[PDB]
C-alpha cells in the first residue's frame, strides 16, 4: 500500500520504494489546475535528480561526504531505532546544503 | 560515512491544495467523477479540526456551486410592485391569524405593452406593510427564481486528493478534534458527507460509536459554539400538511413565475415531531458528559437561544425544497442536578437570504400536495453562557456544520525525496 | 526467451479526443479556427470503419452549434420590438404571386417606426405578434459577422491519428482494406442544408447508398453522386435596408423595395436531374427489389425545415419547394422551383432560442453544386429530413481517430547483465 | 509514421524510430486541456519506462524470463508471421502482468546495487 | 574535430512574452503576489546590448493590461440607465466668484412604481431643459466608491524561461548599443499615473531629451529631468453629496486650482532650453480622485469634469461620484514648441524605456 | 538569474547548472505555466532523441565539419562568447540535430 509502514525505520520503509514514486502522477477548473500541478512538482523533482549524478534510481549514492553537524548518531540509530518522520525532521535545516553540494559534486565530475 | 540520494521515501508535510469531489440535482451534475484505506501501523499523527482547510474549501465550493445554479434561472424583479393583500381566514386553526395571506398585484406580460392582473398566496414572512405591501427583500437585494428543475436534496460527496497528496484519516474512537490521534490510516477520498444546511441541530451526518463526544476549541471559554456528536439517533417527524396547488404565470418571453396556488382542504400548522423518552435519554447522556468540564455538580441548565434572526433562534429544514424554520424552546427546557412526543411549531418561508448574506435572494417555488420528511439528528450546537452554568442551542455559521463530519480528516502532500548517511561511494 | 519492452511500436486503438481546427489562410469560421495547414499508405491494413458511429461526426455537430452561440451572445437583443405590431398589406407592384407577402407593419416603441416582414415571421393576434415573441426571446445577428462557409480541417493531437479508407466502394460500415494515415481530413465546408446536400464531395464512381440498416425503412438513405447537378438560385428584389436605432448604440436593421416584386426561386435543368435519378434508381435496384418500380415523390409532411429545402445563400434563409423534383416513375431546358424567405429564424432544433437575420440590400445571384441526397410490390422514395448529424456524417464519412499506444513487450533473445 | 504498420514484428524491429520522440510537436479550453493530456501521456510512458530497468532505448531487454503461458506462442511465428497489431491482441489482457514483473525486478537490481 | 551538445547555455534572443504583476485597489485582485524583499540584479560584464524604447511590447502589454483591468473593474458597478430625462436646471447666486448648476429631475424607486423628484448639482461641462452629456450616445457607468483606484507602485515581472534585461547607461537617449547592461526578475515599480502634457512622479534621470527620429516629422518628445518640480493642486470647494436609491440596492451618489512651484520651474526650463538645439488634451490632465483638466497657466485654473470618455474610447462613460471635502514633475511631452501628449503608450513608454524582454534558449553546440 | 555575460566560452561550463534549475519555478498564467513545461520537454526529448540524456555536455560521435565556420579550436572555443558563436552559426544547426539524431 502507498505509505504502508509508514511508521516503520528507515531501511525498512524503502524495501519497496516504487510504490510512493509510481503514484505521484496517478467548475471542473480544478482539475486541470490539479493536472498541471502534478506535472510540475513531478518535473522540479526529476529536474532535481537530474541535476546530480542521479537519473533513474531510487537509491542513487553521490560523492558528498557525511557531515557529523548535520547528524551524528550511529550507524545503527539511522537505519534502526527511528523512522523517515523523524529524520527529516531531524536534518531539515540542512536539506538545502545538501542538495547544493550534491550539484557540485556533478559539476566536478563532467571531465 | 556518504550522502545517498532516496527517491519514493514516505514521508510527509501537512499541506494545503485543492480537493476535487466524486459520488456513486446539485451536486450529482457536478462531481463527475466516480467512487481504499491503508492502515499505518506505529505512525501517531496531530490533527486539529479548527484549523483544518477543507472547512473552508467546502464552505467555498457549496457557495460556488449553490450561485453556479440559479444564475441561470428567472429574475423575479418584475414582481417588486406595491400589491395589496387581505388575510385568508378561511378554514383555518385559529394558530395561523395573518400567517397566511391573499394577495393580488398588476404586472408584466409577454409584451412590453399591455399588463396582466394575478394573485397568489404569501405567507406572513415573506411580506411587510408600507392592506398595503412590498415583498422582502424588494428593498435591498434582488430576487432570482430557482428552476423547478434543480433538486437540492444532498447526496453524499466524497472529497478526493489530487494526485501527489494523500488525506490523513483519525480513526480513534473518541477523538475530540484535536492533538495526537494513534490510530492513523491513509485514504485517497473522504466516506462521503451529505452537504446538509441545518442550524441549532445536525442533521443526518455520522453517529458516535461508543459515546458522545463533546468537541469545542478552549471549552472554558464562553461564548464558542460546541458541537456534540451523538452515540444512537433521535428520530424526527415533519410535516407541512397543506394539500397545495401552484400557478404558472407568463412574466416574459418564455420566463415562468411559479406563485403559490390555494389550497386543497384545510389549512393547517406546520410541525416536527421528536419522541420525549428518546430526547431525554439523549440530554441525560449530554449532560454527562458536559460534567467532566464543567464539574463538581454543577446544576446544568438548558435554556432557549433567545434574541437574534429567524436563521439562528429557529432550526431550518430543507425538506424537497421547502424552508421549515421550528421553535426549539420545547427542547432546551431542563435543569439537571446530580440526583410521549414533543411537537414543536414551524413557520414557512419562501424568499431567502441564504448564507448570511445581503446582496442576494432566492425564491423558494412552492410544492404540490403535502409534504412530509423524517430526519436524523445526530448531533447538537451548543453554546455557552459562578455556579448553575447554562447552555443555549448556537449555530448560524455554516462551517461548523461541516466540521462535525470533516474533523477525522487531514490532508498532507508526499514529498518523496531525501537524504540519510550510506555506506556507497560512486 | 525473456522478456523485451519495445517503444514505438505502430499499433492503435479506437479512440475518442479533442480535434482541433485547422484552414489553409470578419468571418466567424475563420476567426475561431487560426492553425495553418501529407498522406502515409498503410501497406497491408486492413481497418473497421463506421461511419453510423463517429465521434468526429458528434464533436463537429457540437462545435458548429458552440460556435455559432458565441457569434451571437454579444449582439443586440430585440426585446423592444416585442410589442403590439400593426400591419396592412403591400400592393405596390406586386405580381401575380406573393400575395400572401411582405407586410407593411407599424410599431409603438417613445417613437413611432415602421418596417416590412414576411408573412412567415407574423402571426394575428391588422392585430399582429412576431413569431417567437411569446418564447424563444431574439437576439439581432451582427450585420459585420459573415457565417460564410469556409473548408475546415480536422486534425489529430500529439498521440493521435486519423485513418481514412480510400475504398472507392465503402458504404459506411465494416473492414476496409485500402487505408492511410493522416494528421488532418481535408476540408470541409460547414454548409447547412436539408432534402439536398449542396456543395460535399463527390463519389469517385458512379452513385454510393448509404444507410445505417437499408431494409428498416425509417433511416435516412444517405445518396453520393459522381458529379455534381447545378443550381442558379435568386432573390431579385433589389431590398433596402433601414437602420432604426432601438437605444444607445444599439440599432435594429429593418427591411425598407425598388423595382418590380418577383418570386425568389431556384433553377435546375430537366436533363441534369434526370440523368441523375437514372443513375440513383439504378444503385436503388441492387437493394429493392429486382423486376420492381421505383417512384419519386416529395415529403410526406413535416415541419417548414423538412417540407421545404432548407437554403441558406448571401445570408439569406430561403425555404425552397422541390416537389418541382423528385416527381416520376422508373422502370426498366429547365425546372423552375419557387421558394419562400424568413427572417425569424430557429436554428436547428432549437426551439427555445430564436435570431434575427438583418435583410441584405440589394439581390442575390447565387450557384451551388448538389453533391448528394437525403431520402425517406414496388417502391416509393421521398426527400426527408434530419438534425444536421447527417450531413456531416457524408464528409467525415471516411475518417476514424485512432489512439497510438507506443508501449508492449515480446519475448526475446536477450538478456541484459 | 505508421508506415509499414501491417508488416510483420520482424519487419517492423528496426521501424521504432518513428512512432517516437515526437509527442511534443506544436470554449478553447478544450485546446487548453488537450495539450495537458498529450504532456501527461508522454510523461507517463517515460516514468514507466523509468521506473522498469531500462529507459532511453527504443528496445531493452531485461531478466524476467518470458513464461510461455501468456501466450503460448513460439518463434515459428512471433517475429515471423505475425504484425504488431496481431500481437497486441493476442497478448493483450497479459500486460500488467508483466508490467508488475518488470518493476519487482528492478526494485531488486536497486536493492542489490545499494548493497554492492 | 567533434560535435559538443551543452544545455545550461548562457544564450538569448529578443521576445515577446507576457509578463505578470506583483507588488480594496483595483489592482489588489491583479498584482497578487509581493516581490522579493531582494531584487537580486546582476551585472553582465563585458556585454553589449540593443535597446529600444520604441516597438516595445511591454508598453504595449502595460497598456492593454491596464485597459483590461479597468474595464474588469466598473464592470460589476451600478449602470446609469435612468438618468437619461430631461433635466429642469438653474443657476448658483450662493457666494459664488467668477461654473456649478442646480438641477432636478423624475427619478425610479427600488420598487417598479411610484417615480420620485430629484434634486442634484452638477459642473457644466457633464450638462448640455437639458440632458447630460453623451447619455443618448453611450452607456454610463458609475465608478462605485467600493473600489480604489489609486495608482500603487507595480512591478512586471518574467514568466519562467524569460528575463528581463535593463540598461544602465546614465545618457541613454532610448536607443541604441547600451553597455552596463544588467538582468532583473521584475521591473522597478513604473507607477501607473495617468496623465497628458506633463508626466507626474515615476522617476529621474538624475536633462535626457528623447524621441524616435527627432527634429524630422510630427513626433512626441519625452523630456526626462534630473530635477523634480512639485506642484500643490487643490479643490478648495468642501463638497457634499447626497446618497439616492436608483433601484433595489442600487446607488447613485449625487454631487480648483494647482500652485507652480515659482522659480524651480523657471529653472527647470533652463535646464531643457538650449538642449533641444543640439539636435535642432488642451489641459493637463490628472485623477485627488477628481480629473481637474488644468490651464497650462504662466507653464508655456481648473475645471472639474465628472462624466469621463476616457482612453480615448466613446461607448465607456464613466460616471464619477464626488468626493467628500501635491505632485512631482518628473517629464514632459512636448511638440515642436508647446507641450503635445494624449497617448498612453507615451505616457507609459516613460519609465520603461530601460527594459527588454529576453528569451532564455539552453541549448547550443560548439566543436571540441 | 544568468551572469556569465560576456564571459568566454568555456567560462560558463560551470554555471550550467545554474541556468538549467531556473527553467522550473487568469488562464493566461495557466497557459503560460503549461507553455513554460512544453518548453521544457522539449528540449529534454530532443537531448534524449541524440545518443544522450542527463547531461549538462554531450558528446556523441558526430565529426565537426569546419565548413560551419572557417575557424580553427582555438579560435572558436576561446576569444568568444556563447551569444557571439550563436549569432555566427545560426544557420547549420538542424543539420546537427538530424546526424545527432541518426547516431
Ligand atoms: C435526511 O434523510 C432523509 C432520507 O433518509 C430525507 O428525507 C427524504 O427526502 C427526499 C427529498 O425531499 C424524499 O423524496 C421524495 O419523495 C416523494 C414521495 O412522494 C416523491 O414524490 C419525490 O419526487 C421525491 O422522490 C424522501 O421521500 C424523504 N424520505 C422520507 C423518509 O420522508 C430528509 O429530508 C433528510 N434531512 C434533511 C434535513 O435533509
Ligand atoms: C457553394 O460555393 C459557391 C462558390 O463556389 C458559393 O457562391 C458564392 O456565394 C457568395 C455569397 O453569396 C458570393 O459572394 C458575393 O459576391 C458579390 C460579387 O459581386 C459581392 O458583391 C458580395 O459582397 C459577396 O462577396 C460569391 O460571389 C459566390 N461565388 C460565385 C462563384 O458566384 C455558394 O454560396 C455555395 N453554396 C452554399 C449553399 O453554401
Ligand atoms: C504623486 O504621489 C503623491 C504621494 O507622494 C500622491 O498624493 C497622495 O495621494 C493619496 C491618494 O489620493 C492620498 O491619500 C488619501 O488621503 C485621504 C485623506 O486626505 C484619505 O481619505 C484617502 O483614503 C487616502 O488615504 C495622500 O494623502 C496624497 N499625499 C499627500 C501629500 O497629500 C499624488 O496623488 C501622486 N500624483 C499623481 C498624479 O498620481
Ligand atoms: C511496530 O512495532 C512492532 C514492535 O514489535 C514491530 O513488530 C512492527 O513491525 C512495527 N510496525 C512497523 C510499521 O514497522
Ligand atoms: C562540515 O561543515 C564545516 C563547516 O561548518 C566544513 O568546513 C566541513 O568541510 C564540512 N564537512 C563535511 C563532511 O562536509
Ligand atoms: C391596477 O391599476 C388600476 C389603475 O386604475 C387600479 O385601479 C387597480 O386597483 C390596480 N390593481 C392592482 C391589483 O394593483
Ligand atoms: C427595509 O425597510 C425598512 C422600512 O422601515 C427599513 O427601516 C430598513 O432599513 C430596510 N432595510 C435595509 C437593509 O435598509
Ligand atoms: C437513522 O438511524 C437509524 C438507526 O437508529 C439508521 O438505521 C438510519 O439509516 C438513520 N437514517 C439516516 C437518514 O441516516
Ligand atoms: C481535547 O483533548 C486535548 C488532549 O490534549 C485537551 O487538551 C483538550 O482540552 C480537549 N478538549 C475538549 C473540548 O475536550
Ligand atoms: C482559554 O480560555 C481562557 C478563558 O479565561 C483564557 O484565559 C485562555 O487564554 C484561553 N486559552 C487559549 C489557548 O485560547
Ligand atoms: C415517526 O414515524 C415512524 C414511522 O415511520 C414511527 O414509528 C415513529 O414513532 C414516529 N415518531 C414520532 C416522534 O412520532
Ligand atoms: C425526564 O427526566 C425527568 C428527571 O426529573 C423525569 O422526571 C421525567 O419523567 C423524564 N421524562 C421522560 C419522558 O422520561
Ligand atoms: C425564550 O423564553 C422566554 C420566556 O419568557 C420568551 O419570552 C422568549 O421569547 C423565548 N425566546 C425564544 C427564541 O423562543
Ligand atoms: C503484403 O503481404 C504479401 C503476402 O501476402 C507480401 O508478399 C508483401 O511483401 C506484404 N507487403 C509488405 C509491405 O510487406
Ligand atoms: C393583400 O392584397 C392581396 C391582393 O393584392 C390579397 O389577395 C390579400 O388577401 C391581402 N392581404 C390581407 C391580409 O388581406
Ligand atoms: C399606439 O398605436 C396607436 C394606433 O392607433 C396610435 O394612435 C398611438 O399614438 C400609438 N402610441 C404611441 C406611444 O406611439
Ligand atoms: C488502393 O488504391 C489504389 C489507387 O489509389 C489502387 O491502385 C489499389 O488497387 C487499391 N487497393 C485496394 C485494396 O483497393
Ligand atoms: C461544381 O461542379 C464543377 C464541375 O466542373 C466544378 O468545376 C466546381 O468547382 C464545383 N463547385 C463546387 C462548389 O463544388
Ligand atoms: C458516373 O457513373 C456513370 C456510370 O454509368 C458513368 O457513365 C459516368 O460517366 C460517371 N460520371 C462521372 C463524372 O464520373
Ligand atoms: C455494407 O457492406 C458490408 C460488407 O460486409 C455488409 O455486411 C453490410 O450489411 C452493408 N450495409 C448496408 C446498410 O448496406
Ligand atoms: C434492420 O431492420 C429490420 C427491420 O425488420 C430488423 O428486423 C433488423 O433487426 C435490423 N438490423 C439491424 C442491424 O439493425
Ligand atoms: C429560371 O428560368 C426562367 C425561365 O423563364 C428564367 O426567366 C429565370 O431567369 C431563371 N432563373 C435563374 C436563377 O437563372
Ligand atoms: C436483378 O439482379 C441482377 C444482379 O443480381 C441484375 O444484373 C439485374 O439487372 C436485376 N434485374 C432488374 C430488373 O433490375
Ligand atoms: C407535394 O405535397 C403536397 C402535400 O404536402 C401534395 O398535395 C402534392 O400533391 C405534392 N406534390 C407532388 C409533386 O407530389
Ligand atoms: C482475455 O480474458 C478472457 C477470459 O475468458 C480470455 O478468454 C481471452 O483469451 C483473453 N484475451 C487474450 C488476448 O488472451
Ligand atoms: C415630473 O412629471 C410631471 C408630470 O406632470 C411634470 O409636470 C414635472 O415637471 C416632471 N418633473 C421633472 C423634474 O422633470
Ligand atoms: C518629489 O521630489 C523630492 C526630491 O526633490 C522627493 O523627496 C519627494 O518624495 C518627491 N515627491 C513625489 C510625489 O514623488
Ligand atoms: C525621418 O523622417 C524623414 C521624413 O522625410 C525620413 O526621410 C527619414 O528617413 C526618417 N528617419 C528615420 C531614422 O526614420
Ligand atoms: C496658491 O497661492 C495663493 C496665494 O494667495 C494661496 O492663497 C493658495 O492657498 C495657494 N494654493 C495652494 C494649492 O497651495
Ligand atoms: C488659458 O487661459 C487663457 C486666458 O486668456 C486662454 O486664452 C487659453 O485658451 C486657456 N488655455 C486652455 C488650454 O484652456
Amino acid at each position: 500500500g502507498f505509505l504502508g509502514a509508514a511508521g516503520s525505520t528507515m531501511g525498512a520503509a524503502s524495501m519497496t520504494l516504487t510504490v510512493q514514486a509510481r503514484n505521484l502522477l496517478s467548475w471542473g477548473i480544478k482539475q486541470l489546475q490539479a493536472r498541471v500541478l502534478a506535472v510540475e512538482r513531478y518535473l522540479r523533482d526529476q529536474q532535481l535528480l537530474g541535476i546530480w549524478g542521479c537519473s533513474g534510481k531510487l537509491i542513487c549514492c553521490t560523492n558528498v561526504p557525511w557531515n557529523s553537524t548535520w547528524s551524528n548518531r550511529n550507524l545503527s540509530e539511522i537505519w534502526d531505532n527511528m523512522t523517515w518522520l523523524q529524520w527529516d525532521k531531524e536534518i531539515s535545516n540542512y536539506t538545502q546544503i545538501i542538495y547544493g553540494l550534491l550539484e557540485e559534486s556533478q559539476n566536478q565530475q563532467e571531465k | 560515512l556518504w550522502v545517498t540520494v532516496y527517491y519514493g521515501v514516505p514521508v510527509w508535510k501537512d499541506a494545503e491544495t485543492t480537493l476535487f469531489c466524486a459520488s456513486d440535482n446539485v451536486w450529482a451534475t457536478h462531481c463527475c467523477v466516480p467512487t481504499q484505506e491503508i492502515h499505518l501501523e506505529n505512525v501517531t499523527e496531530e490533527f486539529n479540526m479548527w484549523k483544518n482547510n477543507m472547512v473552508e474549501q467546502m464552505h467555498t465550493d457549496i457557495i460556488s456551486l449553490w450561485d453556479q445554479s440559479l444564475k441561470p434561472c428567472v429574475k423575479l424583479t418584475p414582481l417588486c410592485v406595491t400589491l395589496q393583500c387581505t388575510n385568508v381566514t378561511n378554514n383555518i386553526t385559529d394558530d395561523m391569524r395573518g400567517e397566511l395571506k391573499n394577495c393580488s398585484f398588476n404586472m408584466t406580460t409577454e409584451l412590453r405593452d399591455k399588463k396582466q392582473k394575478v394573485y397568489s398566496l404569501f405567507y406572513r414572512l415573506d411580506v411587510v406593510q408600507i392592506k398595503e405591501y412590498r415583498l422582502i427583500n424588494c428593498n435591498t437585494s434582488a430576487i432570482t427564481q430557482a428552476c423547478p428543475k434543480v433538486s437540492f436534496e444532498p447526496i453524499p460527496i466524497h472529497y478526493c486528493a489530487p494526485a501527489g497528496f494523500a488525506i490523513l484519516k483519525c480513526k480513534d474512537k473518541k477523538f475530540n478534534g484535536t492533538g495526537p490521534c494513534t490510530n492513523v490510516s491513509t485514504v485517497q477520498c473522504t466516506h462521503g458527507i451529505k452537504p446538509v444546511v441545518s442550524t441549532q441541530l445536525l442533521l443526518n451526518g455520522s453517529l458516535a460509536e461508543e459515546e458522545v463526544i463533546i468537541r469545542s476549541e478552549n471549552i472554558t471559554n464562553n461564548a464558542k459554539n460546541i458541537l456534540v456528536q451523538l452515540n444512537e439517533s433521535v428520530q424526527i417527524n415533519c410535516t407541512r400538511p397543506n394539500n397545495n396547488t401552484r400557478k404558472s404565470i407568463r412574466i416574459g418571453p418564455g420566463q415562468w413565475f411559479y406563485a403559490t396556488g390555494d389550497i386543497i382542504g384545510d389549512i393547517r400548522q406546520a410541525h416536527c415531531n421528536v419522541s420525549k423518552a428518546t430526547w431525554n435519554e439523549t440530554l441525560g447522556k449530554v449532560v454527562k458528559q458536559l460534567r467532566k468540564h464543567f464539574g463538581n455538580n454543577t446544576i446544568i441548565r438548558f435554556a432557549n437561544s433567545s434574541g437574534g434572526d429567524l436563521e439562528v433562534t429557529t432550526h431550518s429544514f430543507n425538506c424537497g425544497g421547502e424552508f421549515f424554520y421550528c421553535n426549539t424552546s420545547g427542547l432546551f427546557n431542563s435543569t439537571w442536578i446530580s440526583n410521549d412526543s414533543i411537537t414543536l411549531p414551524c413557520r414557512i418561508k419562501q424568499i431567502i437570504n441564504m448564507w448570511q448574506r445581503i446582496g442576494q435572494a432566492m425564491y423558494a417555488p412552492p410544492i404540490q400536495g403535502v409534504i412530509r420528511c423524517v430526519s436524523n439528528i445526530t448531533g447538537l450546537i451548543l453554546t455557552r453562557d459562578s455556579t448553575t452554568e447554562t447552555f443555549r442551542p448556537g449555530g448560524g455559521d455554516m462551517r461548523d456544520n461541516w466540521r462535525s463530519e470533516l474533523y477525522k480528516y487531514k490532508v498532507v502532500k508526499i514529498e518523496p525525496l531525501g537524504v540519510a548517511p550510506t555506506r556507497c561511494k560512486r
